């Protein structure tokens, strides 16, 4: 659970598969599938299903077009 | 009969001591008009407590009067007893001894205060000053147990064993429900969304108290939220605009158990929870670790029960059953310990008189009340 | 006497009579052409407010609406040599007209 | 009794306090004579004012004191006040106190020097200047809302709520019906009708008040007018001359929701009334899309509130529900609120008196009036 | 080299990593031609960017892609973008990586977009998003301060210390010069003075660059122009108009420090600035106090350093040393600050990188930038 966070927050697993050896086992050792070579699942926030151009109270006060 | 007020720092909770529930709950706030004039014939008061306020909200600044489970505003306060009184349980306070509540480690100024302004102003027969975990525990009808409390203004732990407190081993925590309320308007901004005003503030309240769970796994709802839109539910403002919120639902309690999300060098509920355990003599851990009970409005994400398990399972010995106490109720659990404690007869004789409080003044409080 | 004080130009090109008009046989010069030059007169609002004030006193009582004050100020400037008063606040006025940006057009 | 004057940029409204309808409705324009002689008793009567300047309209320059909501000729202001009191009312105004109108963001200048007028020069008792959306929404009935006035000078629309303006909120546009009446006859010599004085600039407001309207959807209106003849509508010159106009119905209104017609950039009615709500608080909105008021003369062609409930409702999220209050009163509607607040005992203190006046001067307008 | 671009909600300021000054300064603008016709053979375009709109300014329609801080027409944003590396740089993106900036607690889709037009559409190498603020802190040549950045969009607080930045300290108020251009254009109409089109919002950006200043003491203030003239000052209009301007001049940069003039409910950047103060560890508020470092063309106003330290000093402990400081050339702070962080060889390992992009996506930014 550390180990995730780490690959989360601080990019522990950049390198992929290139992971150099003790780090790889080491990671192999707390995460014995071998799932964490595929980097984080990151959110993309461009083309979300639903959550355009909402105008709250201080948006209001400009509101171009 | 007693009156039974618990101030928290969100909600006012106030009835009567023997009864099933609060006769009243509005919300622990004043608010005042913002803007201008204009219209004659309307009266245009000048404040508004409680549900008046939350309802005008658009057109007034609306103002907490406890923060952190310390009473700041003390005329502001006056009104919202004032309105608990008169306007909502509609009593004499002159006729009714009055239990009031606050969380341990709060400033003694505070308690004493209290005291004062019920038997100056309000002229209360007798009152009492509870502890909140204390009360939740009455209500859970246990004598030992480790109370996490976690309103809108403060987390804390009392570990009380066979009716005895260890008061060395309180844990208090000042991340609460208002803090999490202000983190989600911090990420509810990622999308878009820029919360700014108190009234938004309420809006977002309400977003979080409807929408936000506690993740058993962290990471695994994380990578669902990122590989998949199954996680993501709409909220409809009421200016009738709707927010899609994804991982925030379950990012914004996560606080509570990574306090440095928003900041703060403490260790999450879970953890403090369990030092708390461990401050406490060896031969009652096993006895605490059965017995947690959860108390409060912030204790009500989905999964935060299950997830603290997860949590102090982990950190425990394995041989010891944990077991998290999360009744329906426990959202008034320390108005309904209060409504027993009152009610005892073994307990009448612990009100501070107003005969005592003209002997000694205010200090009585810290002498007769825990 | 009167510095800071601004006026609206153009602002007295409406009030100017129709030249047909002007032959009309019951067609009263003086007060009309005593009325284009009080609306010339009138400060702008840009003037500070207490020379509006102070200067408005000056051409309301030179050069009133009201056609009572009118001819009343019409008798007593008859005998102008007795109203030194008049005299000086006449003198005053007529120095502001002098300088008054758009003499040559109201001339 | 207090006498209540809606001084629009159009018509004079006056009238006393407490009655359902003004007394006095007449045109406000001064008409001096343009043309020469010639008969000897016949022309000692420079300037015209009001309904008289209408009737002798052919021989006469009309010339507006008021000019978008602002008193330009003050000189022509007093002439057509002078007429009000003596000559429509029949009252001395020393005896009465006087609640007179402008529209809100006008220049300072202009309710100073209408203090002055009617302190120095009709020596009033007291006298207030109110702001006509307020007024209007005083005659609703309602203390919360949206109202769109819109007359001869400036449209401009006020949001309250509960009695609270958001003057940030405020919108105007200088565009009203005389831009309207400018920009007809300036449309109706494509049908080779030349409208050129200002007798012609009030007969063509006549053809505007008579056959314009708004079309619900502009393009199948114009489509239609360009496939047939069916709303083509003829009218009859005060010399017998009888000219027939079709989509210019509908195209002279259309610039209120379209001001680039005249080359303005400004948003139309519609746009601006959305606006304005938004720049309200999130909570509010609800409220303010559920009571849109229309008031003034530019309001009342036909399928104006239809097509604005259209317009509107295309704006505002699908939830909320849009609702256009336009009262058959609606071109009397500023000063139906005139003549209640005027008459409201809790209005009495809020009067200028001339001693406030003495003390303060004409300042002291933005000091009680709003 | 690298380039650098500064595209706030105003301008755009453009250069190379290395500058001391950015090489291409022009408004943050696309005008369109709002009028007809009706010349054959003119060197009509369809639309404009920048200077060249602001000349033409008289007859288009200006609009900003960027609204506080938030890009809200990316293909307005790409021409913009396209006119920098183009004709105002004169370089082709192909070859020079590029960094960006943005305030801080933006949508992340804003970053997102910018990150995938820069690599999709311009094909730079590599390229970065920095926080103005971050930048700010740079240019000054300092590691530990709080930075009020204040541009044209979003005024944003940022403590840093150490080089350490507290993120849960970072405010950010969608309040900067737009808002007071707005302001100014209308508290002008109370002097009569008219103020709608875009271009005229132009011309009042002018007016409050040259006139406006803040006041040390504003009710003082308040009573000196009240009483006396000496605080008018004169401006020519491009028609040749002549408008005074008295107490607007410090009026519309007051709301800068009173929020609730414009209808907001926030408090003033003095105690926003105090605000993100003491959310900062105790330990460092000291050095925080005595490194307030402004940047932004809305801090070049006259008076405002000093109107801040004398508001700050009344907010802080009286022991606190309270320095603003204020480098003549705060308004190119953030754009020289990138300048050099661009330059750096430490930093040439941090650009995301095509071959970074094309593996990872738009949301490579951020996990590589803030
Ligand atoms: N169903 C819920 N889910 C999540 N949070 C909740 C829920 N109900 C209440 N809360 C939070 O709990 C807080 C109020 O809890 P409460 O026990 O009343 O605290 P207090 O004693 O300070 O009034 C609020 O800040 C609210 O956000
Ligand atoms: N029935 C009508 N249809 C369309 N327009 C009208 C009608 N009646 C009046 N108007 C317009 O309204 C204006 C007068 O409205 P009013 O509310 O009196 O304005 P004000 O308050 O400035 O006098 C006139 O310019 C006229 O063209
Ligand atoms: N000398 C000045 N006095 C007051 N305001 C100024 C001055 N110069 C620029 N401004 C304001 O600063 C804003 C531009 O600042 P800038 O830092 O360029 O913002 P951005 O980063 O969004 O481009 C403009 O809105 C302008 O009104
Ligand atoms: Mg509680
Ligand atoms: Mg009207
Ligand atoms: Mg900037």
């Amino acid at each position: 659970e550390i180990a995730l966070q780490f690959a989360r927050e601080a990019g522990l697993t950049r390198l992929k598969g290139e992971t150099d050896y003790v780090l790889s086992n080491v990671l192999d050792g707390l995460i014995g599938d071998g799932s964490w070579r595929a980097g984080p699942a990151y959110e993309s926030y461009l083309n979300k299903p639903g959550v355009d151009r909402v105008i709250t109270t201080v948006d209001g006060l400009h509101m171009q077009r | 009969t007693a009156l039974v007020c618990d101030n928290g720092s969100g909600l006012v909770k106030a009835g009567f001591a023997g009864d099933d529930a609060p006769r009243a709950v509005f919300p622990s706030i004043v608010g005042r008009p913002r803007h201008q004039g204009v219209m004659v014939g309307m009266g245009q008061k000048d404040s508004y407590v409680g549900d008046e306020a939350q309802s005008k909200r658009g057109i007034l600044t609306l103002k907490y009067p406890i923060e952190h489970g310390i009473i700041t505003n003390w005329d502001d306060m006056e009104k919202i007893w004032h309105h608990t009184f008169y306007n909502e349980l509609r009593v004499a306070p002159e006729e009714h001894p009055t239990l009031l509540t606050e969380a341990p480690l709060n400033p003694k100024a505070n308690r004493e205060k209290m005291t004062q302004i019920m038997f100056e102003t309000f002229n209360v027969p007798a009152m009492y000053v509870a502890i909140q975990a204390v009360l939740s525990l009455y209500a859970s009808g246990r004598t030992t147990g480790i109370v996490l409390d976690s309103g809108d203004g403060v987390t804390h732990n009392v570990p009380i064993y066979e009716g005895y407190a260890l008061p060395h081993a309180i844990m208090r925590l000042d991340l609460a429900g208002r803090d999490l309320t202000d983190y989600l308007m911090k990420i509810l901004t990622e999308r878009g969304y820029s919360f700014v005003t108190t009234a938004e503030r309420e809006i977002v309240r309400d977003i979080k108290e409807k929408l936000c769970y506690v993740a058993l796994d962290f990471e695994n709802e994380m990578a669902t939220a990122a590989s998949s839109s199954s996680l993501e539910k709409s909220y409809e403002l009421p200016d009738g605009q709707v927010i899609t919120i994804g991982n925030e639902r379950f990012r914004c309690p996560e606080t509570l158990f990574q306090p440095s999300f928003i900041g703060m060098e403490s260790a999450g509920i879970h953890e403090t929870t369990y030092n708390s355990i461990m401050k406490c003599d060896i031969d009652i851990r096993k006895d605490l670790y059965a017995n947690n009970v959860m108390s409060g409005g912030t204790t009500m994400y989905p999964g935060i029960a299950d997830r603290m398990q997860k949590e102090i399972t982990a950190l425990a010995p394995s041989t010891m059953k944990i077991k998290i106490i999360a009744p329906p109720e426990r959202k008034y659990s320390v108005w309904i310990g209060g409504s027993i404690l009152a009610s005892l007869s073994t307990f009448q004789q612990m009100w501070i008189t107003k005969q005592e409080y003209d002997e000694a003044g205010p200090s009585i409080v810290h002498r007769k009340c825990f | 006497p009167f510095s800071g004080l601004k006026f609206k130009q153009n602002s007295f090109l409406s009030t100017v009579p129709s030249v047909t008009n002007m032959h009309s046989m019951h067609f009263d010069a003086r007060e009309t052409f005593l009325g284009v030059i009080r609306k010339a007169l009138e400060p702008d609002t840009s003037t500070p407010f207490p020379v509006r004030r102070a200067f408005d006193g000056l051409r309301a009582e030179i050069l009133p609406n009201d056609t009572i004050k009118s001819a009343a100020l019409k008798a007593q400037c008859s005998d102008i040599d007795k109203h030194p008063e008049l005299k000086a606040k006449m003198e005053t006025l007529k120095e502001v007209i002098t300088h008054h940006p758009q003499k040559e057009k109201l001339a």
